[PDB]
């Protein structure tokens, strides 16, 4: 038995956990993932692994999930892991509701998944789960919002950010293009687009190499939809004329 | 075990000069119905130990089996140990008891009666945990008929012959079948001394109705 | 079913300045019967404490010997006897943990404290007890108490000096009052059993009572 | 159930996951924390100074409780468990003894954590340490630091993180009753320790000051520039 | 790679011999048991001037009627501490009565080897056991196997070969505690790589018709000198 | 490393594990088991390893039933827990059936006891061998073997132990088929002082027991006079 | 090598070497004997001190009125040990009214301390012991092991350089039946002053002793108490 | 049993009976229904013998424990939170305790009733037991918090007397203790016969 | 409910009523009381229906499995071991008397009655609540040494005895008769059922 034991939730002789290390470094390689901030709400680009001619399409959407009413996420890294984690999102916020009969706070709904993603870390034997996310929603206590989150079970609120292959890139672009403060949602899914074609290395952006998805307040209710391709392929338009 | 069904009435004992005998009858009882009328209500434990029990049969054959399976486990040692008659006793007082404290009594009264080193023994334990010895013993309808009768021989003769003490028994064993409606005129007779234990049975106590014509 | 039974019999105990009396009668009854004129009601716990109980026969033979057990367990872990207080202080807690389900015993320990002196303990069923300079328990407890409160307390005498018990006096007091307990309570009777604790040890002593 | 030792003993006496746990502490974050007349100073070095990250979310410095509060170093995940574990503990004080809990109070049970994690089956130590302060029911300062192993000791003055020594020897030199006499005097101290090794001392360096009977008053970036300016 | 409970060639607990090895990176600590009550001493080693030295406790109270000196991992000496003070408090709350020093080593000793894969090692730390019950004053020492025994005089921790070597040589069975808080105190002073002030060290004594006391800065002073 | 565990099976399809706890009884003294028409005689060479130790020390052959008996080789405190085993299956057989249980079902139940610790890491393969007799009036005389694998069979002669391949050499040579547990008692005495070495393992103490119509059914060690005669033939015989 | 780590590990001589290394832990503590004759049985046994100043490690353990132990070894092993065997006899007095025979209390500690020798990450017990009680078969006196096994002997010797001392038990053993109670116990501790160095010997604070037989409860005697069985021996 | 305490200008004063019975029939006549946990703290008994003494001696026990623990003293109010909590986990299973307890601690002198249901409540002045209806009369009515200390161990001791006449569970002897600043001190014993009939005359 | 068995020598006579009743309702008037628990084993129900039923199912199976163990047909003492053992440690929840009845090579036929959790071996039983009333008609007309033809014929006319003066059986007469040779079955209607003082 101790001979097998691979030893998974200990430190290693530098003070580091290799196992999360190691989920890191397969998160670096997954399908690009953006989140941008705009004062009317928030958005959320992922580019499409899944590519294949002969694949059918049926389900909202590919990487970006709903978790209740208000807010939705993004994935990065291990498919099967992230439906894991995405499913255990859906039930923490519903036993929030249940319990306080009100929709649970963005960052409350983060902080409860790290709290479970942490203890894979530190005791159990177990490999952690390689999935790193990106939460957007809306809630009445700071309005819209943004997250992102990794398999050592820390998180942090953003303007914009960018989990996945070349997120280094992207995160360097958004910096010099994103203005705090300044930004609406049509101006932020052309950042979203541009920074898109960037790290993306297929020349031709493409529609169908993309899922886009904004979250908004109508009339006093929020609002999240998967951009058609249609509003995708206009939006590359754009762009080459940008 | 709350609901006894089927049981047996009074069980006898006395001991004597190199030994104790002791008495019951073979009636099986179901309610007033007599059901059951030849069953052996007197075990055989060991070599010195034997055991007679009145109340629920069932719990009896099962205290029996259990006590019959701790006899052989220990004579599989042949380590020269050997359960005495007051050890039994003891530990049947502590099964009782136990069983007592869940709620869960085995319903029945029990006379252990053993010839050990020279000494006799003779004891007593009831469904409750309530567990003495004495030189006579008499369970259920006994106690109020034959103890009295046992008490008075040995109130002028503490000390008893086998012979004295047969006679004796065979004496209450009448007046029992005489006033107890849960009696059978079917006993057993068993005795434990030096050479082990033996039962006699079946027996018949003799019985007059001279005052009918009266 | 009723897991209990009144099976009669009384205790006493008397504390002097250097000895303790525990006394008790042998009858064990049942109902209207008497299942034996010779069961003594007080037991040996180590050389200067007796325990006179009464009540349940069931539970008084099963409290007897978890005491026991709890001795040897203690003088395991402790390297020494434990003394008439250890003792009185845990059988307190014994009693108690069965609250809900309790030993239907009346205990009496009587002894030696550290001192030598003579030391009486009474406790009720779930455990609450009291350091006593005299105590009786069991069936004809309300029979002997009041005599002894005015025999050896001297309540309700004046022009009376209050003069140290001694051992004789205490021997013949007690006596007397189960004797008086066996004519009046039905329970009580056959034979009285002393026990006397001093320094020297325990001695025993018999004397008959009525048996009807 | 992962029941396997983790944290074992060394052939030279040492807890080798201990010792692998200060490690982590040692590539943490700089805090350093000096003790005041009726105020006492934590410094965290904010380092992750991006433009599009929320500051808010990713406070090091937090309260336990009305009257304590505590700064970190090492793994931030750890010591988010920590913090929450001993937010229990302090609401659990207040409901079976009517009264606030003293600052070693807090202290003892954290540190009593952190020991209970080396010596049990399946997991590993915290890697962090902690830095606690704040003023008891009278109205006395306190300054705790526990560390990885559940060992705790009151300081004047003290750092933890990343060259923590470099800092503590600054600190020895410079702790003094006039350093610490006003207020606005603890806020010097502090800053000066940071600045050793804080690079680009200014705004790479997040401030807070608790008081007496006040609520984690946090410093701003103008509050704080005012004593860089200064200096 | 072995587990916890492997023995060595030789006969020995690996992990119960690499924690005895603990016990020598810790401070120094002696007991001194005479006629009149038992004295325990132990260096504080600061390690910083920043360091406040009152937050060091290497003696504690156990119950009024016992100390205890601690050495090694102090961390894991904790759960011991409390321990014993649970057993004692248990000890008055069912016998109405104080338990003895033995009694007290005995329990915490108890808990020395209980581990494996709960525990999942022995604890690295060293005890001094010092009280009067009824046979007057004792002094106990525990170490990590659980081995636990009553000492006239003993060292435990980093100098304990230097200081035992000074205790044996110095130590009757008739000196009185004064002599034994000064003996004590020499000793300290010599197997201290600091200077012994009334800063840097722990004194506590127990005497019969005394409850535990620890000595206060100015009774130090009072004595170094 | 192919042989650690009884979990693991080796490329040739071994376990190694297994293997190597059945070195430990062959390193264990012989013990032998004859079946002839009145019933079953165990035999066991007890080597007597001091002078310190009192007779009937470290005893070999045990009552696991009234009227059956076990005679091991191997690891003893691996045997006295196998022992124990087999006493509570036939303790639990006559509470549940209500009779004494047959011998062959008892050897069975025992021997996938035995199997149960040879496929997994948690636990090691016993170290021992044993034989069981029994005597029915129902069932006539029978004998089985289980060793540290698992498996049982029933014989007709039986040896286990250091010498058991000379031990069986002699055994084959006796017409035990036709012959009474009288006789069979001082053949069995003569085979074990034969198979003794006395350059090594000097001075032992020879154990019998047996179980057949003489003793109605119960398993019981051999009456000291019947065992005298055995040993002195046995002497004169070598 | 790859075989002395674990108890569940077989190696291919067909050993144990885990057990082998718990012997080692008996063979380092320090000798004690135990003898006996038609009506008693004694208890010798050697207290070492760590220190010159501490106390002599006790070695003899009251168990119940009619067995006494010895230990050699693991500490912490054997006060589990007696622990249980002192569990063991409390049952055996509150059930059955009796003390427990001694050879059946040996069999349940046989099978207790097998248990670990077959599981996976478990030890074996550290410990041997001499066992001295007295029942209806007579006085005995037992020895334990670490690998499980039990004897039941005349007199014994365990601990470090016990051999010589059960060399001298071996030639003396003969006149042990008849020889009275005092006798019995010069013999104990001939055979235990043969294992010390030539320098060192007997005296009333390393030699402590144990007694039960026929008439008498299990008695342990240390310092002053075994005086009398140390004076007058040549 | 008839027990009550008050707060006056200097400190707590705290009185009880020593009766104990079972029905009609007295047990006893000299129980102490006061228990000294501490120097600074004191409980009082009323309910079932075995309860009260039972859990009040775990009271003092965890009061012991804390004391170690945190080198302080426990305050009388977290002594009778602790009191509550501890009885409250067996509410409905039929306990019967009345207890009050009081002490001085760093915020002055400390009264508080506790009781099996798990009521905990602070207060000036307190009775309990079967005769303390009777004792509310008498103490409320000479009670004022400005009373010299002789005349409150005056009003002490009559409450209790006059409860014991009317009160046929409560009789003996009356035990009063002081509660003070430097701890509590044990005021006097006294026979309530013998008083009762100096204010009889 | 009526049930009755009888041993002869050589094999062993078991039969019962049909009537399974609710009250004053018949809720089946055709009911086999008698079930098999092995080739040659049987077993009389009488109380609950449901507990019976379930019983002997549960000994059925342990049967057939302990048969297959041992590689032999099971004795008739192990399946009223078995029976009993299930009874007594259900007493409490249980109200069913499982008769039990048949023939093994070892002891012949053999008729045991386990009602409670209690084991007795007789050379005749009756069970039921119809059973009551033919206690007296049993215990004058049983004679020892009778043969299978005897048997049948005795109990026959015991169960219609029963059937006749118990409100809680009639309906047909369920028979089967074991030896070593096999079981026999045989129903007797009612209009084929011994007639006796009637009005
Ligand atoms: B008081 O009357 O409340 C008094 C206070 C106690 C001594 C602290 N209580 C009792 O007198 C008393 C009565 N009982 C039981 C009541 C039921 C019958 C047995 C006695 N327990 N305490
Ligand atoms: B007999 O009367 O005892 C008979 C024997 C059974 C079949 C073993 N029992 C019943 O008559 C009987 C009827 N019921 C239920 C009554 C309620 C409806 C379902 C059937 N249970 N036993």
């Amino acid at each position: 038995s101790r001979r097998y034991d691979s030893r998974t939730t200990i430190f290693s002789p530098e003070g580091r956990l290799y196992q999360v290390e190691y989920a890191m470094e397969a998160i670096g390689h997954a399908g690009t993932c953006l989140g941008i901030l705009a004062n009317d709400g928030v958005l959320l680009a992922a580019e499409r692994r899944n590519i294949h001619k002969l694949l059918d399409e049926v389900f909202f959407s590919e990487k970006i999930y709903k978790l209740n009413e208000d807010m939705a996420c993004s994935v990065a890294g291990i498919t099967s892991d992230a439906n894991v984690l995405t499913n255990e999102l859906r039930l923490i916020a519903q036993r929030y509701l249940l319990q306080y009969q009100e929709p649970i706070p963005c960052e409350q709904l983060v902080t409860a998944l790290c709290d479970i993603k942490q203890a894979y870390t530190q005791f159990g034997g177990k490999r952690p789960f390689g999935v790193s996310l990106l939460y957007i929603g809306w809630d009445k206590h700071y309005g819209f919002q943004l997250y992102q989150s990794d398999p050592s079970g820390n998180y942090g609120g953003w303007k914009a950010t960018c989990i996945g292959n070349n997120s280094a890139a992207a995160v360097s672009m958004l910096k010099q293009d994103y203005k705090e403060g300044e930004m609406t949602l049509k101006s932020a899914l052309a950042l979203a687009i541009k920074v898109l074609n960037k790290t993306m290395d297929v020349s031709k952006l493409s529609a169908e190499k993309v899922e886009i998805a904004t979250l908004t307040r109508e009339n006093g209710k929020t609002v999240i939809r998967v951009l058609k391709q249609k509003e995708v392929e206009q939006l590359i338009k754009n762009h080459e004329e940008e | 075990t709350q609901n006894p069904m089927v049981t047996g009435t009074s069980v006898l004992g006395v001991k004597f000069e190199g030994g104790v005998v002791i008495a019951a009858d073979m009636l099986g009882s179901y309610g007033s119905l007599a059901r059951f009328r030849n069953i052996s209500r007197i075990m055989r434990v060991n070599d010195s130990t034997m055991l007679g029990a009145s109340g629920d049969y069932a719990d009896f054959q099962y205290l029996k089996q259990v006590l019959g399976q701790m006899v052989i486990d220990e004579e599989l040692l042949g380590d020269g140990h050997s359960y005495s008659p007051r050890a039994i006793h003891s530990w049947l007082t502590r099964a009782m008891y136990s069983r007592r404290s869940k709620m869960n009594p085995l319903w029945n009264t029990m006379v252990i009666g053993g010839y050990a080193d020279g000494e006799s023994f003779l004891g007593y334990v009831d469904m409750l945990g309530v567990a003495y010895e004495a030189p006579s013993l008499a369970t259920g309808y006994g106690a109020y008929l034959a103890q009295p009768l046992l008490r008075e021989v040995l109130e002028k003769q503490p000390v008893l012959s086998q012979t004295e003490a047969r006679e004796l028994v065979e004496r209450c064993m009448r007046v029992l079948y005489y006033r107890d409606a849960r009696s059978y005129n079917r006993f057993q007779i068993a005795t434990v001394t030096e050479k082990g234990v033996e039962i006699e049975g079946p027996l018949s106590a003799e019985t007059n109705w001279e005052i009918a014509h009266m | 079913f009723s897991p209990y039974a009144f099976n009669g019999g009384t205790v006493l105990a008397i504390a002097g300045e250097d000895f303790s009396i525990v006394a008790s009668d042998t009858r064990l009854s049942e109902g209207f019967s008497i299942h034996t004129r010779d069961s003594p009601k007080c037991y040996k716990l180590t050389d200067k404490t007796v325990i006179g109980c009464s009540g349940f026969h069931g539970d008084c033979l099963t409290l007897t010997k978890i005491i026991e057990a709890r001795l040897k367990m203690y003088k395991h872990s402790n390297n020494k006897t434990m003394t008439t207080g250890a003792i009185a202080a845990m059988l307190s807690t014994i009693l108690y943990s069965r609250r809900f389900f309790p030993y239907y015993v009346y205990n009496i320990i009587g002894g030696l404290d550290e001192e030598g002196k003579g030391a009486v303990y009474s406790f009720d069923p779930v455990g609450s007890y009291q350091r006593d300079s005299f105590k009786a328990g069991g069936s004809a407890s309300a029979m002997l108490q009041p005599l002894l409160d005015n025999q050896v307390g001297f309540k309700n005498m004046q022009n009376v000096e209050h003069v140290p018990l001694s051992l004789d006096r205490a021997m013949r007091l007690v006596k007397d009052v189960f004797i008086s307990a066996a004519e009046r309570d039905v329970y009580t009777g056959d034979a009285l059993r002393i026990c006397i604790v001093t320094k020297e040890g325990i001695r025993e002593e018999t004397v008959p009572l009525r048996k009807d | 159930s992962y029941d396997r030792a983790i944290t074992v003993f060394s052939p030279d006496g040492h807890l080798f996951q201990v010792e692998y746990a200060q490690e982590a502490v040692k590539k943490g974050s700089t805090a350093v924390g000096v003790r005041g007349k009726d105020i006492v100073v934590l410094g965290v070095e904010k380092k992750s100074v991006a433009k599009l990250q929320d500051e808010r979310t990713v406070r090091k410095i937090c309260a336990l409780d009305d009257n304590v509060c505590m700064a970190f170093a090492g793994l931030t995940a750890d010591a988010r468990i920590v913090i929450n574990r001993a937010r229990v503990e302090c609401q659990s004080h207040r409901l079976t003894v009517e009264d606030p809990v003293t600052v070693e109070y807090i202290t003892r049970y954290i540190a009593s954590l952190k020991q209970r994690y080396t010596q049990s089956n399946g997991r590993r130590p915290f890697g962090i340490s902690a830095l606690i302060v704040g003023f008891d029911f009278d109205g006395t300062p306190r300054l705790y630091q526990t560390d990885p192993s559940g060992t705790y000791h009151a300081w004047k003055a003290n750092a933890i993180g990343r060259g923590a020594k470099s800092v503590r020897e600054f600190l020895e030199k410079n702790y003094t009753d006039e350093a610490i006499e006003t207020d606005d005097l603890t806020i010097k101290l502090v800053i000066k320790a940071l600045l050793e090794v804080v690079q680009s001392g200014g705004k790479n360096i997040e401030l807070a000051v608790m008081r007496r009977d006040q609520p984690l008053k946090i410093l701003n970036p103008e509050e704080i520039e005012k004593y860089v300016a200064e200096i | 790679d072995r587990g916890v409970n492997t023995f060595s060639p030789e006969g020995r607990l690996f992990q119960v011999e690499y924690a005895i090895e603990a016990i020598k990176l810790g401070s120094t600590a002696i007991g001194i048991q005479t006629s009149e009550g038992v004295c325990l001493a132990v260096e504080k080693r600061i390690t910083s001037p920043l360091m406040e030295p009152s937050s060091i406790e290497k003696i504690v109270e156990i119950d009024a009627h016992i100390g205890c000196a601690m050495s090694g991992l102090i961390a894991d000496a904790k759960t011991l501490i409390d321990k014993a003070r649970v057993e004692t408090q248990n000890h008055w709350f069912t016998y109405n009565e104080t338990m003895t020093v033995e009694s007290v080593t005995q329990a915490v000793s108890n808990l020395a080897l209980q581990f494996g894969e709960a525990m999942s090692r022995p604890f690295g730390v060293a005890l001094l056991f010092g009280g009067v019950d009824e046979k007057g004053p004792q002094l106990f020492h525990m170490d990590p196997s659980g081995t636990f025994v009553q000492c006239d005089a003993r060292a435990i921790g980093s100098a304990s070969e230097g200081a035992q070597s000074s205790l044996q040589e110095v130590y009757h069975k008739s000196m009185t505690l004064k002599e034994a808080i000064k003996s004590s105190l020499i000793i300290l002073k010599q197997v201290m790589e600091e200077k012994l002030n009334a800063t840097n060290i722990e004194l506590a004594t127990v005497q019969p018709g005394q409850n535990f006391h620890m000595f206060t800065k100015e009774e130090l002073e009072e004595v170094i000198k | 490393g192919y042989d650690l565990s009884a979990s693991t099976f080796s490329p040739d399809g071994r376990v190694f594990q297994v293997e190597y706890a059945m070195k430990a009884v062959e390193n264990s003294s012989t013990a032998i088991g004859i079946r002839c028409k009145d019933g079953v005689v165990f035999g066991v060479e007890k080597l007597v390893l001091s002078k310190l130790y009192e007779e009937g020390s470290n005893k070999r052959l045990f009552n696991v039933d009234r009227h059956v008996g076990m005679a091991v080789a191997g690891l003893l405190a691996d045997a006295r827990s196998l022992a124990d085993i087999a006493r509570e299956e036939a303790s639990n057989f006559r509470s549940n059936f209500g009779y004494n249980i047959p011998l062959k079902h008892l050897a069975d139940r025992v021997a996938m006891y035995v199997h149960a610790y040879t496929l997994y890491s948690a636990v090691r393969p016993f170290g021992c061998s044993f034989m069981l007799g029994s005597y029915s009036v129902n069932d006539g005389a029978q004998l089985y073997m289980i060793d540290p694998s698992g498996v049982s069979y029933g014989y007709w002669g039986c040896a286990i132990g250091k010498a058991r391949q000379a031990a069986k050499t002699e055994i084959e040579k006796l017409q035990m088929k036709e012959m009474t547990c009288r006789d069979i008692v001082k053949e069995v005495a003569k085979i074990i002082y034969i198979v003794h070495d006395e350059v090594k393992d000097k001075a032992f103490e020879l154990e019998l027991s047996w179980v057949g119509e003489i003793t109605k059914g119960r398993h019981e060690i051999v009456p000291k006079d019947i065992r005298e005669e055995a040993e002195k033939y046995a002497k004169e015989s070598l | 090598n790859q075989y002395d780590n674990d108890v569940t590990v077989w190696s291919p001589q067909g050993r144990i070497h885990q057990i082998e290394y718990a012997m080692e832990a008996v063979k380092q503590g320090s000798a004690t004997v135990g003898l006996k004759s038609k009506t008693h049985a004694v208890l010798v046994a050697l207290k070492r001190a760590q220190s010159e100043l501490a106390a002599h490690q006790k070695k003899i353990l009251h168990v119940d009125n009619h067995i006494g132990i010895s230990i050699a070894g693991l500490t912490a092993d054997a006060r589990l040990l007696c622990n249980f065997m002192r569990q063991e006899c409390l049952d055996s007095r509150f059930v059955f009214d009796r003390p427990l025979p001694v050879s059946r209390l040996v069999s349940l500690i046989g099978s207790k301390t097998q248990i670990p020798t077959q599981r996976y990450g478990r030890r074996p017990y550290g410990v041997g012991l001499l066992i001295a009680g007295y029942d209806d078969m007579g006085p005995h006196i037992f020895q334990t092991c670490p690998s499980a096994n039990y004897f039941d002997c005349r007199a014994m010797s365990i601990g470090a350089r016990s051999q010589s001392a059960r060399t001298y038990l071996e030639r003396h053993m003969s006149g042990f039946m008849e020889c009275n109670l005092n006798e019995l116990v010069k013999h104990g501790l001939r055979a235990l002053r043969e294992t010390l160095p030539a320098e060192q010997d007997l005296t009333t604070k390393n030699v402590s002793i144990g007694i039960v037989g026929k008439d008498l409860e299990f008695t342990i005697y240390d310092d002053d108490d075994v005086s009398p069985f140390l004076e007058g021996l040549e | 049993t008839t027990t009550l305490a008050f707060k006056f200008q200097h400190g707590v004063i705290v009185a009880v009976d020593s009766r104990a019975t079972a029905g009609n029939y007295i047990s006893s006549s000299r129980v102490n229904k006061v228990i000294e946990i501490n120097p600074s703290l004191l409980g009082t008994m009323s309910g079932c013998a075995a309860d009260c003494q039972y859990w009040e001696r775990l009271l003092a026990k965890e009061c012991r424990l804390y004391y170690l623990r945190n080198g302080e003293r426990i305050s009388v109010s977290a002594a009778s939170k602790l009191l509550s909590n501890m009885v409250y986990q067996y509410r409905g299973m039929d306990l019967s305790m009345g207890s009050m307890i009081c002490g001085w601690d760093k915020k002055g002198p400390g009264l508080y009733y506790v009781d099996q249901n798990g009521t905990r409540l602070s207060g000036n002045m307190f009775s309990t037991g079967s005769g303390s209806t009777y004792a509310y009369g008498v103490m409320d009515s000479g009670y004022q918090p400005s009373l010299s200390p002789e005349e409150a161990y005056e009003l002490g001791r009559r409450a209790i007397t006059y409860a014991t006449h009317r009160d046929s569970y409560s009789g003996g002897i009356i035990n009063m203790y002081h509660m003070k600043e430097d701890g509590w001190v044990k005021v006097e014993s006294t026979d309530v016969n013998e008083l009762l009939h100096q204010y009889q005359e | 409910t009526t049930i009755m068995a009888v041993e002869f020598d050589g094999g062993v006579v078991v039969g019962s009523d049909s009537r399974v009743s609710a009250g004053e309702a018949v809720v089946n008037r055709a009911f086999n009381k008698l079930s098999p628990l092995h080739q040659h084993i049987y077993c009389a129900l009488s109380g609950s229906a449901a507990d019976a039923q379930a019983m002997a199912d549960m000994a059925a199976y342990q049967l057939e499995l302990h048969g297959l163990e041992l590689e032999e047909p099971p004795l008739v003492l192990a399946a009223a071991n078995v029976v009993r053992n299930i009874s007594y440690k259900y007493r409490e929840d249980l109200s069913a008397h499982l008769m039990i009845a048949g023939w093994d090579r070892r002891d012949g036929g053999q008729v045991y009655g386990t009602m409670g959790g209690m084991l007795t071996r007789q050379p005749f039983a009756i069970g039921g609540s119809g059973s009551t009333y033919i206690y007296g008609y049993v215990d004058a007309a049983y004679k020892p040494g009778m043969s299978p033809e005897e048997c049948r014929s005795f109990t026959t006319n015991a169960i219609a005895l029963a059937m006749n003066r118990d409100g809680s059986s009639g309906g047909v007469i369920h028979l089967v008769t074991i030896t070593a040779a096999g079981v026999d079955y045989q129903v007797i209607l009612g209009n084929e059922l011994p007639k006796f003082y009637d009005e």
